């Protein structure tokens, strides 16, 4: 079921002080290897009004 | 994305052993300067695609802050100490926001992992951390390239002297 | 519900000055246990009737505890102190649940509030005191009656020899 | 000053709420009615949880949000 | 300085109830800012003489914030929780520093109260608030004249429907 | 019950202080003196700061603990 | 005890740099369930000796916690992040008691390191993370044998793919 | 003026939970391979009614 490499995709909605957004991603990885990138894009609420950082963990 | 994790020492793989029914995750982030980062998570495995349900609710933040002023710079790398309570597993982390200038900025993150398994059916890991290294790679407030790698493990580099991981 | 509060000693009323547009809330609640419910709200007025729309996401709650348990007692009334930062308001204040055996648990409220005016159409409010008592007066895990009054005020109790608020 | 006395003022008004939310994975939603006195400053309303429920939870923790 | 408490409402005075043998209290401060004020007193009773030993250990206050920079203004009233635990007094509230540029600094006090009597010789109060207003009257870096008035109550603002206190 | 009126109270009861502590590194001692009503909830009391002084921080943190 | 230190990757020791003048520390460590542990320390040099003078106040330990019924266990090991700020250095934490059993209890350590040096005369590390681990090697209430081991180091298991440390 | 085997000693005072203690301790270690190793002794206040536990990142 999981292999050496592996696509994800993500969907957030969000609320930030106020501020609606939400954001598509699409990435990919080796889980057992523990490496990862992706892609994330704003698609409602953009351009984000707070820095995209305090999403990192979430995404 | 805890299904990108390399563990080392045999530590047993939380996530990796949802599959396929995946697993959850929540979190609140507290912020140093008065901010709170709240999220809820869905993982799930659609074929060959893991799947990811993201909510998130942010509030508090000051007018004048980094978050706000959006001057927040990179993370630190960071350590995650993981370990489980009454049949699921506790994350907590401090994190660090390197802002333009070189200043920092700390948070404080407080998770729960679930997965869909029941845990009598899983392997559960015993107290452990979790090493991350989180970069924007490309800012493409629209588009952004981030990478993450992630290593499990005990503490190897003071060794114990009492048998104890 | 913040546009149902009595202010005395002519404290400008930052949530009625908001209509018709209306207002938003945010909060984060840490409750002493590890739980916590994070909220956001939008509060309308279409004609005569007053529109909530609430987000929440709750995490943290540990499994033993008097939330999950569903064993949390009443609220005790409590006090929110209430300022101006950056052109909208913060709230802060400490509640406590008294659980059926008399024992209680507390919890830290963390509170924007966001006119939709803006802050050069409004008379803004100083520092002051927001006293609220909540009763769920019936459970009638599906229906509930729930009851607050709240009082809006500076500190009576314990004047100030210098004539400050 | 203005509304020259109480009788001038809305005695009682009313609002209606929707709760949407997650609590330790736990999926809700929420309708509500309620009526309140804006310059008494008490109200009451009834909170009807229309899924998720019977919620897994004390609604306590739900209070001051609804 | 708790002997100094006007109780109304019959709440039974722990403080007062403790002589002549008296009591300690303990209390960290948590300031929003990063700096924490930890405290140990003792009470006790010479004749008619109240004596009070305190010992302080304050840390992590930043350079460039109003503690540091003697420009804390002064501080609001509040309004502390106090409730039984263990058979001692808890209590916990937030007080906000107005400094002179008009903005606010809070922090969150915790707090234990410990009569050197027994709790079998004393008759313990139920949760109820203390209010304070503490002004500093004047400074005479060396010679301060601080006021302080204090009233223990239930809520009586903002009562309850179902006859609680 | 028992003290019959206020007449039959402490009008007024007399403290003394002594305070020592560190604060960012930053030694002091205070010694104080004051007096209150007990039961009519009031206070005021003079801080002489003896050793440490001027104060490198604000008085304000040490108001609770005098 | 800071003096020992294994620093890799060249990071600057800002305590080996401190003497003969030797350095301070001071701390808040905030549990989870209430206690406090705050501390002040003064390292110096007295010819070959290193000698350390402590004071500490503690509060708030609920009774029934794994503290006060000293079954507290055993320390996890843990990683500080250690940075600088104003002109000093900066150090957070968390630790983790392994209660007997096997449970958990965390705390957040608050630190501030200052040099009796002026730091013009120091060579500031950068932002750095300081493992340790601290052992009971021996229970001989009375008298502890205690060992520890510590690294300064960068994030080294997870690499940047950007030139960072 | 460091050495690669160093002595040290310790003197700690405190109250926690309104009761007083204190401590001595001697102990040796390597300062640039960062290991160390002491004993503590309660001198007042014991044996203690908290764990030690709380006094490790201090002594």
């Amino acid at each position: 079921f999981l292999k050496k490499t592996m696509p994800f995709k993500t969907t957030i909605e969000g609320t930030v002080n106020g501020h609606y957004f939400k954001c598509t991603g699409k990435g990919e990885g080796n889980p057992f290897e523990g490496t990862q990138e992706m892609k994330i894009e704003v698609i409602e609420g953009g351009p984000l009004p707070f820095a995209f950082h305090i999403l990192s963990t979430s995404c | 994305s805890k299904t990108f994790i390399k563990y080392v020492s045999g530590i047993p793989d939380y996530f990796k052993q949802s599959f396929p029914e995946g697993f959850t995750w929540e979190r609140t982030t507290t912020y140093e300067d008065g901010g709170f980062l709240t999220a809820h998570q869905d993982t799930s495995l659609d074929g060959d695609c893991l799947v990811y349900k993201v909510k998130i609710l942010g509030n508090n933040f000051p007018a004048d802050g980094p978050v706000m002023q959006n001057k927040a710079g990179r993370w630190e790398p960071g350590t995650e100490i993981v370990y489980e309570v009454d049949g699921v597993l506790r994350g907590q982390s401090l994190m660090a926001l390197k802002c333009p200038g070189g200043r920092h900025l700390t948070c404080h993150l407080h998770t729960t992992y679930r997965s869909k398994k029941p845990a009598s059916a899983l392997k559960m890991p015993g107290f452990h951390f979790e090493d991350h290294r989180i970069e924007i790679m490309e800012e493409v407030g629209k588009c952004y390239k981030q990478y993450e790698a992630a290593v499990g493990r005990y503490c190897d580099a003071a060794p114990s002297k009492l048998g104890h991981n």
